[PDB]
């Protein structure tokens, strides 16, 4: 069980070797904003909503995907203007196609989008054009039906259908701007 | 120990009382601390105060009265040691320093996450002479509720402390008559404590009725 | 239920033919097994047998969709994801060929936006559209790596060099017509004989694709000025 | 500096791309070297040639091929059998202004292929990719001839000129995506896959396709290999400099006279580019142009004497990138050309991650209100703040491409941008159009 | 009823659909009850509501002889139909989009 040790903002931890810098933070009480991440799935480092600053590098890295070496040095938003610089623009990024749809949208109340909006986002929209828009809902199957506006294309869904379900019957489609989770064709 | 006090340990992020309505996101662990002892130069009068309370009290009666000393948001509060507590009002209130005249009554506050010490019993003093005033915490177990009370010093404790027991059976040994003030005598339970349930009833509606806030979902 | 995008949607999404006939499929699984037998991993040929697919119709359509998961093991929807990621996987019925003005910044600047502005005003088809006569489809392509060849003008993915507006609508009226203008640089072919070549099918031994000015420039400037590679 | 035909010598003569006319002139004759020389042997030899990748990043191509894990010693792979090595050759050439690759490809293929082969022997890849671009369907054609040509002539397949060396080459004609050209993406789009970029680590060297070791190289990196081999490491480090010595290929392209491919040293000057060129388009001056393709940060005249080559670029902030050498002058405006090049990277992106996938898009939007009547002093901030959100953050560097454009138009014609607010782009498009 | 300290607002939202549409976008109350022997005339729903379709009138008088008759139904609750209005069932205003609703741009 060899112990890495790192200081994550001025505090320091010891955790297993290959611990994720996300899964460090959680440990020591930091609530670093992610959507993509996700325990019990293989890290993917989509949504860039986790980044946050790492001594001895130029970019900021998804703490979700970086994984802990000895001796490193990690400074959240909590800490790092830098890091919270970029998690807000991140933010602000998913904010700007999404449906304003909070009181129809069931998700409301619980959604994670929100709540991470409210600790980690802008006070105001600074987007004055035209957001992306899709048609929706559309039911992907008898009991599911998708919102593609609201999606922030994490893939968390996707991932999830693939690794932990051997049930790749969705995916994400299409390119740039336009990329959406989607079934087949009616399959 | 300098440690502070967590009240509750918060898991997850939302602030999911349960397993959360969103997966992965449970795995944050946040305590929930209060502020820990402030480190020395205590703002305003307040270091001034303290400083004449350790000279009143000895070195060896004050390190074992005063458990902790915070300062937080301007306000100052001295968690003192249970058993100790009449000694440190008697002083509070006479010291001609402090001059603590107005203790402005004790609340019940419950912890049922803080170990051994789950019932705290504050008490707001002022110094009218002094224009200051502070607060007293003193921390009981739960199974053993037992506090000194302070009547001797401060009688305008006797209703409050009997309310607090009333509310959450915090025992003010040596209290002329600790009877239930608000809730009746024959009253099963204490109210303010986190334990008792809310005991609301559903609101009724044409074709349902809403569960009291205690019952439906929470963050 | 009404599962999966509404028909019309963005980019068209794969529609068409549910299925191909018996013998259809016949013919694309004997294209298919050479197709799979050269990569290491039988996913790896999906790129290319989706070309095969899009030569058998116009475009990509469910029927290939279905094919190519067939083929390849996997699920309509990771074929469909990946299949809807390029967009030489055109998904409406292509004509006989594709003339796309690569309107890039510099092709663009250079007069390529003109040269797209005059074909979509003589075809009087928008990009990506295709001509009622069922044999040109016009289309904006981004940068194809041919920028000294300024308002460039791909047609099934042929060259055709320096083409300004006029020479462009005259491309395009000889395409729609019997004869085209010989590509610049490239040996023009139907769009499903171009999907057949990227499917790694086609006789690679087409003629055509001689250097052209801008190829040459540097060499004919060294040549005229004494420059060359200094010496072992 | 001057002109350095080496790859380009033999452009002009008939046909080149055939292989009797590419041994006519010591054709293969570098395989030959290689194959007589050790592997590690012919790294070593690359290594200290330095040939930096002349796709986008510069890389020094003898540490790539070095990273992959050779077996090396005495054969002890006595337990799990080492996995099989990968030579993926990227010739998909999709950057904004970037024509060295197709041309290099079309007329004399077989400088690719030779090389190929080579690097297949440095590494010891019993297999090899070429992904070439679609959309180049006169390339792909040349390329697969040529690949069956070096079949015909035993220069691939098994005991290659009798040294015991097997290797089998595949061309790949990816379909259209710009985001394919990067490695791990590339790799992604030739495993059946969207071609979208991976998550590094696990780097290619240790896990690239099939999870195997993988080396990816673009073309000129490698047609530029037989040349060293054959002619000497010390006849390459002769031209450009240490830290960037050898020749690569320029394409002149842009509102320039006689545009088109020069190969010249590391560190031609465009000063000197553009004298061999002609100069700029006759009776006006050079406003702006990119090093790179358009993911580099874009240059203007006070950058005319600064050398083309990676240190001489890191000096002005710019990348060398692929030597695209687009130019611009002052018919054309910037705000115009750095809008399309949005629109280009907002249709080109993977979609992946959230700063390139939403930022591409706002940006194309506000560019486009610019071009249009609307548009405010605010939006240029904006326009900044959203290149800052995007450079660094985005899962890959087609973010950082994206936003190079904008931040560097900016810094050096806020001006433009400016009077761009006073109801829309007040240069005419006719103007710029090579007439 | 979310913000009411006092439970006093009970709401189950539904679908909107083309052949039954009672407000513009995908969602419309279909129950809406208020309890007004809970309700204690806060106003934290009005601050509450995001489209203002709840508002405090000045009309006061209520009271009854029976605990169930003060819990008023959304029919009891609805505004009275204004001159230019139509049946509350029918499709958006030709043209016109959840979004124009909201900006106020709809007239009869
Ligand atoms: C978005 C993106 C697109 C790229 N496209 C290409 C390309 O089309 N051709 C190329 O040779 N390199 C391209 N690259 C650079 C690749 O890293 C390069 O091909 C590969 O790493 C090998 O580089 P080298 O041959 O110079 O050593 C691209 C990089 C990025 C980030
Ligand atoms: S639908 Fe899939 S990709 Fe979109 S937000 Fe939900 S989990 Fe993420
Ligand atoms: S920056 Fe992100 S979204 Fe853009 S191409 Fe790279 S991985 Fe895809
Ligand atoms: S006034 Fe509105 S918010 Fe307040 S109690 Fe009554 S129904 Fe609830
Ligand atoms: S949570 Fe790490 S990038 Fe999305
Ligand atoms: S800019 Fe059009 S081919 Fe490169
Ligand atoms: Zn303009």
């Amino acid at each position: 069980v060899e112990m890495v040790s790192l200081t994550i903002d001025d505090h320091e931890i010891s955790v297993p070797k290959g611990t994720l810098l996300i899964r460090a933070a959680e440990l020591m009480g930091i609530q670093i904003p992610r959507f993509c991440d996700h325990p019990l799935l293989d890290p993917v480092g989509a949504c860039r909503q986790c980044l946050v600053e790492v001594e001895g590098q130029r970019k900021p890295m998804a703490s979700c995907t970086t994984t802990v070496m000895p001796d490193m040095v990690v400074r959240t938003q909590f800490t790092s203007e830098a890091a919270d610089k970029a998690q807000r623009g991140v933010m602000e990024l998913l904010l700007i196609n999404h449906p304003l749809d909070c009181p129809i949208c069931d998700k409301g109340g619980e959604c994670p989008l929100q709540n991470q909006a409210m600790s980690n986002g802008r006070p105001e929209t600074r987007f004055e054009d035209v957001k992306r828009t899709f048609p929706k809902p559309i039911s992907i199957s008898s009991q599911v039906l998708l919102d593609r506006e609201r999606c922030v294309l994490c893939a968390r869904c996707t991932r999830f259908s693939s690794q932990i379900a051997g049930d790749p019957f969705i995916d994400l489609m299409e390119r740039g701007a336009l990329q959406q989770v989607g079934i087949g064709q009616d399959k | 120990g300098d440690e502070p006090e967590i009240i509750a340990v918060r898991r997850g992020m939302f602030g999911n009382r349960d397993t959360g309505d969103t997966s992965g996101y449970g795995r944050l662990v946040r305590p929930v601390a209060l502020p820990g002892s402030t480190p020395r130069p205590y703002g305003g009068y307040f270091d001034a105060v303290m400083d004449r309370l350790a000279e009143v009290l000895g070195e060896e009666r004050y390190a074992m009265s005063i458990e902790r000393v915070v300062v937080y948001r301007d306000q100052l509060t001295i968690e003192v040691s249970r058993v100790q507590l009449p000694a440190v009002a008697s002083v509070l209130r006479d010291d001609p320093d402090l001059r603590f005249e107005l203790c402005l009554g004790v609340s019940g506050v419950h912890y049922p996450e803080d170990t051994g010490r789950e019932l705290h019993a504050v008490y707001p003093l002022m110094s009218i002479t002094h224009n200051r005033r502070i607060q007293l915490e003193v921390a009981a177990p739960d199974a053993d509720p037992h506090i000194p009370s302070l009547y001797a010093v401060y009688p305008t404790t006797d209703w409050h402390e009997r309310e607090t027991y009333d509310f959450f059976g915090i025992i003010f040994d040596g209290h002329p008559s600790l009877t239930r003030i608000e809730m009746p005598d024959d009253w099963e339970g204490h109210p303010q404590r986190k334990d008792y349930p809310l005991g609301g009833i559903p609101v009724e509606y044409h074709g349902a009725q809403i569960p009291p806030p205690d019952q439906r979902r929470s963050y | 239920l009404e599962l999966g995008q509404r028909p019309d949607e963005a980019g068209p999404p794969i529609s068409g033919p549910a299925t191909y006939p018996d013998d259809v499929t016949e013919s694309l699984r004997a294209d298919a097994e050479q197709i799979i037998a050269r990569y290491p991993d039988a996913r790896s040929a999906l790129l290319p047998l989706l070309h095969l697919v899009q030569a058998q119709d116009g475009y990509l359509t469910p029927a290939g969709i279905g094919f190519c998961a067939a083929q390849l093991g996997l699920t309509e929807a990771e074929v469909t994801a990946v299949a809807t990621f390029y967009s030489m996987y055109r998904r409406t019925p292509t004509g006989d060929y594709l003339v796309g003005v690569c309107t890039n910044t510099l092709c663009a600047i250079m007069g390529g936006d003109a040269i797209l502005e005059a074909l979509e005003d003589h075809l009087g088809v928008h990009p990506g559209q295709t001509t009622p006569d069922g044999r040109v489809t016009l289309e904006h392509v981004e940068c194809n790596a041919a920028c000294d060849y300024a308002p460039v003008v791909m047609v099934n993915w042929e060259f055709y060099d320096n083409q300004t507006p006029s020479s462009a609508r005259d491309l395009v009226d000889g395409l729609r017509s019997g004869s085209p203008p010989p590509p610049t640089r490239g040996s023009l072919c139907t769009f499903r004989e171009t999907a057949r070549t990227l499917a790694g099918l086609t006789d690679p031994n087409a003629p055509g694709g001689a250097p052209g000015a801008a190829t040459l420039a540097g060499l004919r400037l060294a040549r005229e000025r004494g420059m060359t590679a200094p010496t072992p | 500096t001057p002109l350095t035909p080496v790859l380009s010598r033999f452009w002009d003569e008939p046909e080149p791309w055939t292989l009797e006319t590419y041994r006519r002139h010591d054709g293969y004759q570098g395989l030959q070297r290689a194959l007589s020389m050790g592997p590690d042997d012919v790294i070593a030899f690359v290594k200290d040639s330095g040939l930096r990748g002349r796709g986008g990043a510069g890389f020094p191509t003898g540490t790539k091929w070095s990273f992959i894990p050779q077996e090396r010693g005495d054969q002890p792979a006595g337990g799990p059998a080492a996995k099989p090595h990968y030579l993926v050759i990227n010739a998909d050439e999709s950057e904004p202004g970037t024509c060295k690759d197709i041309p290099l490809l079309l007329t004399t293929p077989h400088f690719l292929v030779e090389g190929a082969i080579i690097a297949a022997y440095a590494i010891r890849a019993r297999h090899a990719f070429i992904y070439v671009r679609g959309e180049v369907l006169p390339v792909l054609r040349r390329l697969q001839a040529a690949v069956a040509e070096a079949y015909a002539a035993g220069y691939l397949g098994t005991d290659i000129m009798g040294s015991g060396f097997d290797l089998d080459l595949i061309v790949h004609a990816g379909a259209g995506a710009y985001i394919c050209g990067e490695e791990t993406a590339l790799l992604d789009s030739l495993e059946g896959r969207r071609g979208q970029p991976r998550l590094r680590p696990p780097f290619p060297a240790v896990a690239g396709l099939y999870a195997c070791p993988t080396v990816v190289n673009n073309v000129e990196s490698i047609a530029s290999v037989p040349p060293i081999m054959v002619n000497g490491v010390d006849w390459f480090r002769s031209m450009g400099s240490e830290k960037s010595p050898g020749f690569t290929l320029y394409s002149l392209s842009g509102h320039v006279t006689r545009p088109g491919q020069y190969e010249a040293p590391l560190g031609i000057t465009l000063r000197e580019l553009l004298e061999y060129a002609g100069g700029v388009r006759a009776g006006h001056q050079l406003k702006f142009w990119t090093p790179g393709g358009s993911s580099t940060p874009l240059l203007t005249a006070e950058h005319l004497d600064v050398p083309l080559d990676y240190e001489g670029m890191a000096s002005v902030g710019s990348m060398l990138g692929t030597k695209a050498l687009q130019i611009f002058d002052e018919t054309t405006c910037v705000v115009r050309a750095v809008r399309r090049w949005t629109q280009f990277y907002a249709h080109e992106s993977c979609g992946k991650c959230t700063p390139c996938r939403e930022g591409t898009y706002w940006l194309a939007q506000i560019y486009a209100r610019l071009e249009n009547g609307a548009g405010t002093e605010a939006d240029i901030d904006k326009l900044l703040d959203i290149s800052d959100n995007i450079f660094g953050k985005s899962f890959c560097a087609l973010g950082d491409g994206a936003a190079s454009p904008i931040m560097s138009s900016i810094k050096h014609f806020r001006d433009e941008y400016v009077a761009h607010l006073d109801g829309g782009c007040p240069f005419d498009p006719h103007a710029s159009t090579l007439m | 009823a979310w913000a009411c300290p006092a439970d006093a607002i009970y709401v189950e939202g539904a679908d909107n659909t083309a052949d039954e549409r009672y407000s513009p976008g995908e969602r419309y109350g279909r129950v809406y009850q208020i309890n007004y022997l809970r309700c204690i005339g806060c106003g934290l729903c009005i601050e509450a509501c995001p489209t203002r379709a709840l508002t405090m009138t000045t009309e006061y008088e209520m009271a009854d002889d029976n605990r169930a008759d003060l819990i008023w139904g959304k029919d009891k609750l609805l505004a009275p139909l204004q001159e230019g209005m139509q049946a509350p069932p029918h499709d958006m205003a030709p043209g016109k989009t959840d979004d124009d609703y909201y900006l106020g741009n709809v007239t009869p």
